[PDB]
């Protein structure tokens, strides 16, 4: 029912190798060529990747900023409100970003702000304005 | 297998079942109740046991009946029938044994046997035993035919048959108890030495042999599952199949190499895309930092938009730096996934040049076994007789195989140096025309009731013919003759005055440089009492070497040996003999093989007797007159000594049945 383990023999392949007197030689050469074709394709990409790596030399170390570690506060100071309003204008409903920007207000506190100051800060007008971009 | 069951097995019979031949002679029994069949089988097995227990004396009906116990010894006709049946078919009382009942003084019928090889000799002994007048015509100046032994001083070496392939079920086992045969086991260890003279490590040897077996198994799959048995209206040969299988394995090695390097590019490409993202992201980060730095220049106190700008740019910068760290994490994964693939390549080749040479040694070995190049063997039937192999270890005849035919010749009427030229067979008898090989003009005429032809297949193929049949043989027979293969293999006997080789090693191989020459002196045998080495020439090399002088052949042998054991160790041989079976006009080859386009059915056709037409218009259908025996006429055991012996036993029984009548069939 089966070839020995590791031995490969398909109806399709036998036909190909026995189609003519030199069918086998043709099959094997066309494969030798596909191989060279793939190897040069490898060296090519290797060469390109090597150049791209050379551009990332140094990584992003000189561009990193210290972290602004500050505890989360309950009350909203005028400064914070104004930061929020602008944050909403730039980010929209990305509460994480808005929280990060304000620095001392958690995600929930920000979500709440959206409801509590909805009328006073024309949050509806601001959101529709973020949508225009 | 022991007891009465052992006897059946030793006679190549199923112990619990009646054969087709037995059905024909005992139709009453095989068509009757199971119980009676069991009685018959026991009588048959037991009769065989008595004979096998002591093959040195004639087993008579009286002797048989006396040694049987109740209730079997009560049906005397059934016992007598079984006995005559076995005797007639050569299953008992064959070979050389002391005769109890003397031979009938006046004989019945005349039979001429062409050839005195084992098949001819075995048939003659039988016919003589049955009471017929028998004469053998032999072309050579000796008996034995393809069983030929070289004898000079103490040197003894077989140029023909040499191996007894297991005693389990082999009729030669009986012969070996009757004749002074000195059987010696053949140790199977066989080191191989490459052309450079250095030995092949255990590891290679085993790996290559396993592959060789795997490739044979593969051709069998190609035959029974893909039905690859006809290519361009031509029957496929074993050779062709192997070439296809090997090419497919080479293809697979390249298919795997391709898929391996394609996984590298795919990954290598994913890396490119990731690096591109990283480079663009680094630009954005570079830019944002600059903007953040500029925003930080507007020093406080500053309005809330200025503060927003600083805080906003800060957040955007951190977010992007987080994206970069994630991509850098992915870069390390892809980079290592590449060092992994680069380190795990698939195989470079299916078989190296060295591996191929060692593999060719195995093919040469198969070419030797079948006495023919692999490109001539039928893919479908080359191994049609594998299921009939005997059990036990292979042996060699230490005192020379010729001891068998020489012994079988005792008491027979043999005309040596008598070459048959023409065989005439008619409705009332035959006439054989032969000449004296020492002076061809001298002619002999032999008239007889029947002719048993044991001419080798090689001779039967001779064109134009060496022996003319009048009337010509029919097409069904001649076509079988044309279709069957008739191989060749040769031996080079090297007689030395000392032992420079390993005495505990029975055989060793020489691995050729090219496929073309794989069979050239590929194997050496160390086998007799004297210091002798026997070299084999197989496959395509057999035919070609026949055109090379002994000196050049021997020179090559010595060169090989010097390369293995050292230049100073190998002396000049004291005596050398080189066989040339193809050129031998009385053989024209070594033995038959199942050629591509042939099948086991051709062996049956070779076996069918010929019946001449009537001499007189309207006269009844004659008796068969021309019979055939020989190695090429026995489907289950062709190309062997036991096969030839069995073929003779068969024809003797058929001839005797035809001309003496059968009293056991009623
Ligand atoms: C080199 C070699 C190695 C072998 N190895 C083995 C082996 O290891 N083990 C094994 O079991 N078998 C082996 N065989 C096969 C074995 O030798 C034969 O199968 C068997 O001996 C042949 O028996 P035969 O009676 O059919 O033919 P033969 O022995 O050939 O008998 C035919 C006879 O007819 C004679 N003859 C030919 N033409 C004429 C004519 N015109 N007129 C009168 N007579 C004629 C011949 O001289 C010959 O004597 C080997 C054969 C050879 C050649
Ligand atoms: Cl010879
Ligand atoms: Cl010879
Ligand atoms: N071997």
């Amino acid at each position: 029912r089966k070839p020995p383990k590791g031995m490969f023999l398909s109806q399709e392949d036998v036909e190909a190798v026995s189609a003519n007197a030199t069918a086998a030689t043709t099959v094997l050469r066309q494969l030798d060529m596909e191989l060279v074709s793939v190897k040069r394709q490898i060296q090519n990409i290797k060469q390109t990747n090597s150049a791209l790596k050379e551009k990332l030399d140094g990584g992003i170390e000189p561009y990193r900023l210290p972290e602004v570690i500050q505890k989360c506060n309950a009350r909203w100071t005028t400064e914070e409100q104004l930061l929020a309003v602008q944050a909403i204008r730039k980010y929209g409903r990305d509460f994480q970003a808005i929280s990060d920007v304000i620095g001392n207000k958690s995600v929930v506190q920000v979500k709440n702000f959206f409801v509590n100051y909805r009328r006073r800060f024309n949050i509806d007008e601001v959101l529709q304005e973020w949508e225009a971009e | 297998p022991s007891g009465v069951e052992g006897a059946a097995f030793q006679s190549r019979l199923p112990h619990d079942r009646m054969t087709s031949q037995e059905a024909a002679c005992f139709p009453d029994i095989i068509s009757g109740p199971q119980q009676t069949q069991k009685v018959f089988l026991f009588i048959r097995n037991r009769t065989l046991q008595l004979w096998l227990d002591n093959p040195k004396i004639q087993l008579t009906f009286e002797a048989t009946l006396q040694q049987l116990e109740a209730p079997y010894n009560s049906d005397t006709v059934l016992v007598h029938r079984v006995h005559s049946y076995l005797e007639r078919h050569g299953l008992i009382n064959f070979g050389i044994y002391k005769r109890i009942k003397p031979l009938p003084t006046k004989k019945t019928g005349k039979v001429i046997i062409i050839g005195s090889g084992v098949s001819g000799l075995a048939a003659a002994r039988q016919l003589q035993s049955f009471g017929m007048d028998v004469t053998l015509l032999e072309a050579r100046d000796r008996v034995g035919g393809r069983v030929a032994t070289f004898r000079k001083g103490n040197y003894v070496a077989d140029l023909g048959a040499m191996v007894v392939t297991g005693l389990g079920g082999n009729p030669m086992a009986v012969v070996s108890k009757q004749v002074n045969m000195e059987l010696a086991k053949i140790k199977q260890k066989c080191p191989l030495y490459e052309a450079n003279g250095q030995a092949v490590p255990k590891e290679k040897d085993e790996m290559v042999e396993q592959e060789f077996n795997r490739l044979l198994e593969a051709t069998s799959y190609l035959s029974h599952q893909l039905d690859f048995n006809v290519l361009n209206n031509k029957p496929v040969s074993l050779g062709q199949a192997l070439e296809v299988v090997i090419q497919l394995q080479e293809k697979h090695v390249k298919d795997e190499q391709i898929e391996h390097w394609k996984k590298i590019v795919k990954t290598q490409e994913e890396l490119k895309e990731l690096l591109n993202k990283m480079v663009n992201l680094k630009e954005k980060i570079k830019e944002l930092h600059q903007q953040y730095k500029e925003a930080s220049e507007v020093k406080p106190p500053r309005d809330i938009t200025a503060e927003f700008l600083v805080k906003s740019k800060h957040r955007d910068l951190t977010a992007l730096c987080k994206e970069y760290d994630e991509l850098a994490e992915t870069q390390g994964k892809l980079e290592e996934k590449l060092q992994e693939l680069e380190a795990n390549p698939p195989s470079d080749v299916y078989l190296s040049s060295r591996d191929r040479q060692i593999l060719d040694w195995h093919f040469a070995n198969l070419e030797f076994a079948n006495a023919t190049p692999l490109s001539t063997l039928s893919l479908k039937h080359w191994d049609q007789d594998d299921d009939f192999e005997f059990t036990g270890s292979h042996l060699t005849v230490r005192n020379g195989y010729s001891c068998v035919p020489v012994a079988l010749a005792e008491g027979l009427d043999i005309k040596l140096n008598t070459a048959v030229r023409q065989v005439r067979y008619t409705a009332s008898g035959c006439e054989v025309i032969a000449v004296n090989t020492r002076s061809t003009s001298q002619t002999f005429i032999y008239k007889c009731d029947a002719v048993l032809c044991t001419l080798p297949l090689g001779v039967l193929k001779q064109q134009p013919p060496a022996v003319q049949f009048v009337p010509p043989l029919p097409e069904w027979k001649t076509s079988a003759v044309q279709r069957m293969g008739f191989g060749n293999l040769n031996k080079v006997v090297l007689c030395f005055d000392r032992v420079f080789w390993d005495p505990s090693v029975n055989l060793f191989g020489h691995v050729g440089s090219t496929t073309a020459s794989r069979g050239e002196l590929f194997l050496f045998w160390n086998l007799y009492k004297a210091p002798i080495l026997l070299a084999l020439v197989a496959g395509e090399a057999a035919g070609i070497m026949e055109n090379i002088s002994d000196d050049v052949i021997v020179g090559r042998c010595l060169a090989i040996l010097k390369g293995i054991f050292g230049s100073s160790a190998v002396p000049q041989p004291k005596e050398t003999v080189v066989s040339r079976w193809r050129a031998d006009p009385w053989a024209r080859g070594s033995y038959s093989y199942v050629a591509a386009g042939s099948s086991g059915n051709d062996y049956d056709l070779m076996a069918q007797p010929i019946t001449p037409g009537p001499s007189i218009p309207g006269a009844p259908q004659p008796i068969p007159r021309l019979f055939f025996a020989g190695e090429h006429t026995i489907r289950n055991y062709p190309a062997t000594v036991h096969g030839a012996l069995l073929s003779g036993l068969r024809e003797a029984g058929r001839i005797a049945d035809q001309f003496l009548g059968a009293m056991y069939t009623l």
